[PDB]
């Protein structure tokens, strides 16, 4: 059951890796693109009342 | 000349819509009085008037005295009320805008080109001019309310 265990948990593993990855992009890889938007926002809010 | 650029030279404040009301009125008014009437002195038609009157040298003693001067309703320019508030003025709003206009201008051009680029280095003097955006965002939500 050692060599079965291991044969099977790496399998499960790419596959988590893949997930992980990819629920990061809604709070990591999410958070630069609201601090993006946010920045473009705060640009032009800037632009505005200078003008 | 500017109805496009009169009407819209207050601020957030409607607190100047009855001082511009007024002096639009009175300016056009100016214009209407000075064209309607007429842009000379008197007729006085003298030739017809001495010889058609019974009293005698009647016609002739007005027709001097009318031709030569009298009073006017006039003044001077000796109270200047409104050509000293004009300098007053713009030193508060045109001579403000050097230190108050101007210093955003620059502001906002270092926030830019510091925030677009040199690694950790320029992380650390973005982050500040960030602070100062965010701040200036907050400002300008008050300045007009």
């Amino acid at each position: 059951i050692l060599l079965v265990t291991f044969l099977g948990f790496i399998a499960l593993i790419s596959k988590t890796v893949a997930p992980l990855y990819g629920e990061m992009a809604k709070n990591r890889t999410d958070h630069v693109v609201g601090l993006l938007n946010q920045a473009r926002a705060d640009h032009v809010n800037a632009v505005k009342t200078r003008i | 000349l500017d109805w496009t650029k009169i009407v819209s030279k207050l601020g957030l404040s409607g607190q100047t819509a009855a001082a511009l009301t007024s002096f639009k009125k009175r300016n056009d008014e100016a214009k209407r009085i000075l064209f309607e009437l007429k842009q000379q002195p008197s007729n006085v038609d003298f030739a017809f008037y001495k010889s058609t009157l019974k009293n005698t040298a009647i016609v002739d003693k007005i027709q001097s005295d009318v031709s030569k001067f009298t009073p006017s309703k006039a003044n001077l320019s000796k109270q200047l009320n409104l050509i000293e508030s004009f300098e007053a003025k713009a030193l508060e709003n045109a001579k403000e805008t050097e230190s108050v206009v101007l210093a955003e201008l620059t502001d906002l051009e270092k926030t830019l080109e510091n925030i677009e680029s040199x690694x950790x280095x320029x992380x650390x003097x973005x982050x500040x001019x960030x602070x100062x955006x965010x701040x200036x965002x907050x400002x300008x939500x008050x300045x007009x309310x």
